[PDB]
């Protein structure tokens, strides 16, 4: 079930 | 391979890049833009107050298309 | 072990059991962790939490050195 995210700014 | 936009609006409408989609459409539309080049990089930006039940049916219709290289923009 | 965070409706904030506030939540992470920034966070909320609040929180940890970051729906 996860899902992995990337922060970005 | 082209970063792709993937908008929610504070209304819940929803866009690739300009392109308005719906849970029903959005692969079609997102596999024009990347060819079916699952290692495109997604980038998410949504309204202050889109909530995560909203945010997590985006991101399982990206996941189960196979679209795992996702960025979260604040 | 990997640690899961968890926000509420109200926007009240805990990693594992223990409730935790923007200014606390590092600090409470890093004994679990023992400031291994490798440590798997498991981010949960409640389906009404908004995405200003999750970018709070993912924020913090990000700026920590947490990276390793899934969402669980």
């Amino acid at each position: 079930q996860p899902i992995s995210v990337t922060m970005v700014t | 391979e082209k970063p792709v936009y993937l908008s929610v609006k504070a209304d819940n409408s929803m866009f690739i890049g300009n392109d308005p989609v719906t849970d029903e459409t959005m692969i079609t539309a997102l596999n024009a833009l990347t060819e079916g080049k699952k290692d495109t990089t997604i980038f998410f930006r949504a309204d202050k107050t889109v909530d995560y039940e909203t945010l997590m049916k985006v991101m399982d219709t990206l996941h189960q298309a196979g679209y795992l290289k996702i960025g979260l923009v604040g």
